């Protein structure tokens, strides 16, 4: 995967070398954050493709195989500023929040599916909490492996291979390192476009930092990526959720 | 009728003193090649640190108010953009102080013609005039050397005679239209190539300057190209980028369109509000909105990407954006978009059309900001003034967009009323000319600055005329909100498609003194500009009618 290193190479020098005259907005907004203990960073988009067309070409092209690769290459720079040697430094989640052009919920059908969609809706009520995995760790019920898995996003079924068979890998929980998740569930705004029917309701999931972030009610615009889940309930029929990277509320709206 | 750079050293030798200096530069008024000009000056003044007053005026009735109030140590003067027209020596008077005179009043001006007793007679000029008509220009020059000091009953029938054949032609020349030459902003640069100075912001001061008025003709313009690519020639940042590099990072020649905001708003709202599309494509009409569409089912450019603004659009479209547009606009006679434009880039901001920096600050002008109400309103637009001052500068970019979120709304009142005009028919062909007034209209406080109404004449006379034969007919518009019937009427100029063979020299100044000098109902050419006046509703109509005959042209 030199390609791999080829992107988060563009991702490292787009956070050290970004100039806002004359302060970098980003490698200080990363300092900021990892004092506080936030652990997250917020890019602007418009000082992304302003800075490489070409980065922000491919992350609206594919973004879930893609955004990983930016969120390690942003955490490898909080490892060169937040210490110094010669732990442990969880990889932070990113928050853009974008102009763009505003896609009302009726408006999403298909065709813009895994690219980034902005837009607007009133949140109805926000799921309870649970956890998701990042880092597990693993052991077989034989042979007994011991397997890091490196989870990531954005399910995932676990290794067969170190009889023996079929599926004999243990989660160890005492070793594993989890995340939070939310599942908001948001309404379309009332003024448009209802007509005379019932307005649809976008099932979306926030997490890590995000969480928690907006009380069920109030009116917010949403970024995220646009994606399917199965969900048994034919044929094939895989149901609509929005991921959020990520949520900002209204004016103000604390 | 001097050097440029001897005007300077002059302007020089006053200026310097303790308690220094004193000298009032007027930056005037309401026109965008003033601040492309006087900027460029102030910079070159705070090069030699030396201390200026910078004063924004509107009307030019409220010059007089300035002039004769406050003046005492200052030497010398500084104007812009007046008294090309009317001049100040009558107007201010002077009564000579102290040959070797004290004061020295420079008037910049790209103002054709000049009044007659401005450059003759040297009291308070020192004139600008030099060089775009130096001429001759014999028609002002036999116009004073024969009129002073000027058998025998024979000798003064044949003196009468010639003294009244000298007045005729006299009489053709400063009765005309008012006509810019050359941007006042260019001539300012040519005094400044003279001292040495290749500053790049100041000659983006430039590019905004000749490209303040390309919305209205050229005139020469057309030839000013030379005039700026080679100085864009004579300088440059890097020989190869080098990407971007953060800093110059500077101006640089593109495709660019007269198309309307095309970097700063999403494209198809980019032709939907464009003024030279909405005129030859009937886009007031529903029936052609469609053939916009058509053009965009030309370029397989999708409707919902043509709806996404433009910094997020793909790549592969902004490769093709040169290209597309060379297929398609071709079969439309839209063949005319694609100029040689000047863009500055500020890398990770963005960058920006010469021209659409220009909507910018008009759009800063009007928004964003009995005779008490209409002071304070013109003193709403001094203020508005510095706010559009600022935007100028290089280090506050944070509010020129505080100008560009307007300049599309702008368009959108303008384009949105403009059609509440074609779908009534509102033009009345008359026989001499064209005239309209828009009796009633939404949110007529947009339309009380007189540029505002001077872009959606703009549009409007654009709209009328594609050509469209026959006949290019000048335009009459009228607005009325508040501050009792004060109806602003601004007299407009016909446009040509493209192939412009003659400047046509606007005649509503000449037309309208002529109604002052007559019954001179409720009329005032309280605004700076010659083509624009107020009126009431009482004495409108009678002024209207008055307007229709005697026809000058």
């Amino acid at each position: 995967d030199d390609d791999n290193t080829e992107i988060i190479k563009s991702f490292k020098n787009f956070i050290l070398e970004f100039r806002l005259d004359s302060q970098f907005i980003y490698r200080d907004q990363l300092r900021n954050n990892i004092l506080v203990k936030n652990y997250s960073l917020t890019v602007n988009m418009e000082h992304l493709i302003g800075y490489n067309e070409d980065i922000y070409k491919k992350l609206s092209d594919e973004p879930s195989d893609i955004i990983p690769l930016f969120e390690t290459a942003i955490t490898q720079v909080a490892k060169r500023i937040s210490i110094l040697s010669r732990n442990s430094l969880p990889t932070f989640q990113l928050i853009l929040n974008s102009n763009a052009n505003q896609i009302p919920l009726r408006d999403l059908d298909s065709e813009h599916v895994s690219k980034i969609v902005r837009l607007s809706g009133i949140i109805i009520s926000t799921s309870v909490l649970s956890s998701r995995a990042t880092y597990l760790s693993i052991m077989c019920r034989n042979c007994r492996h011991t397997t890091s898995i490196t989870i990531n996003n954005f399910t995932v079924s676990l290794p067969r291979s170190c009889n023996c068979g079929p599926d004999p890998y243990i989660i160890i929980h005492e070793s594993s390192k989890f995340i939070d998740q939310q599942f908001l569930k948001l309404q379309e705004i009332p003024e448009l476009v209802p007509v005379g029917e019932m307005p649809r309701n976008l099932t979306m999931t926030c997490d890590r930092y995000l969480t928690n972030k907006v009380i069920p009610g109030t009116r917010v615009t949403i970024v995220g990526i646009y994606s399917i889940y199965n969900s048994k309930n034919g044929v094939a029929i895989r149901t609509p959720y929005i991921k959020i990277l990520g949520i900002q509320s209204d004016v103000e709206t604390s | 009728i001097s050097q440029f750079s001897e005007a300077y050293n002059k302007i020089l030798r006053n200026s310097s003193s303790h308690s220094s200096c004193q000298l009032v530069i007027f930056v005037s008024c309401l026109n965008i090649d003033a601040l492309c000009a006087t900027k460029m000056l102030s910079l070159l003044f705070k090069k030699q640190l030396v201390q200026s007053q910078i004063v924004p005026i509107f009307g030019y009735s409220e010059l007089r108010r300035h002039y004769s109030q406050l003046d005492d140590n200052i030497n010398s003067l500084l104007l812009v953009g007046f008294g090309g027209v009317i001049d100040l020596e009558a107007f201010l008077e002077i009564d000579p102080q102290e040959q070797s005179f004290r004061r020295d009043i420079y008037v910049l001006d790209a103002h054709r013609p000049w009044n007659l007793d401005n450059i003759f007679g040297s009291q308070i000029i020192q004139c600008f005039d030099d060089g775009t008509v130096d001429d001759t220009l014999g028609e002002q020059k036999e116009a004073y050397y024969k009129l002073l000091e000027l058998n025998d009953l024979s000798k003064r029938k044949q003196r009468k005679k010639q003294i009244h054949e000298y007045e005729g032609v006299l009489e053709e020349y400063y009765s005309q239209g008012t006509t810019v030459v050359n941007s006042i902003s260019a001539q300012i640069y040519s005094l400044l190539s003279a001292i040495g100075e290749t500053n790049l912001s100041n000659l983006w001061l430039n590019i905004l300057g000749t490209t303040s008025l390309d919305i209205a003709y050229a005139q020469v313009y057309n030839r000013l190209y030379p005039l700026l690519q080679d100085e864009v020639k004579r300088l440059t940042p890097s020989s190869r980028n080098s990407v971007k590099t953060p800093d110059t990072l500077t101006l640089n020649i593109q495709p660019d369109y007269y198309l309307f905001l095309l970097r700063h708003s999403s494209l198809y709202d980019s032709f939907y509000y464009s003024n030279y599309v909405n005129a030859k494509l009937s886009l007031w009409n529903e029936n052609g909105k469609k053939r916009l569409h058509k053009m965009f089912a030309r370029m397989g450019i999708p409707l919902s990407t043509a709806q996404e603004t433009w910094l997020y659009m793909d790549h592969s479209i902004k490769r093709e954006l040169g290209i597309i547009f060379d297929k398609n606009l071709d079969r439309y006679g839209l063949q005319d978009i694609i100029r040689d434009g000047f863009v500055r880039t500020l890398g990770y901001r963005g960058s920006i059309s010469a021209s659409e920096f220009v909507e910018a600050l008009t759009a800063l002008l009007e928004v964003g900001n009995s005779a008490q109400k209409l002071t304070n309103l013109r003193k709403r637009w001094v203020s508005n003034f510095w706010l559009s001052w600022d935007a100028l500068d290089d280090r506050k970019v944070e509010l020129l967009n505080r100008g560009i979120q307007l300049a599309q709304d702008l368009q959108r009142a303008i384009f949105n009323t403009g059609v509440a005009i074609l779908e009534k028919k509102l033009i009345k062909h008359l026989r001499i000319y064209r005239l309209c007034v828009l009796q009633d209209g939404p949110d007529l406080d947009l339309y009380r600055n007189p540029l505002t109404l001077l872009r959606l004449g703009n549009w409007l006379i654009e709209c009328c005329a594609e050509s469209e034969d026959k006949q290019l007919l000048p335009m009459v518009l009228a607005s009325i909100d508040e501050n009792t019937d004060t109806y602003l009427v601004a007299g407009l100029t016909p446009r040509y498609p493209r192939g412009t063979k003659k400047p046509i020299l606007n005649n509503f100044s000449m037309a309208f003194q002529q109604i002052t000098a007559e019954t001179d109902a409720k009329v005032r050419i309280d605004n700076f500009e010659s083509s624009i006046i107020e009126i009431r509703r009482e004495d409108l109509s009678p002024f209207l009618e008055k307007l229709t005959l005697s026809g000058l042209l």
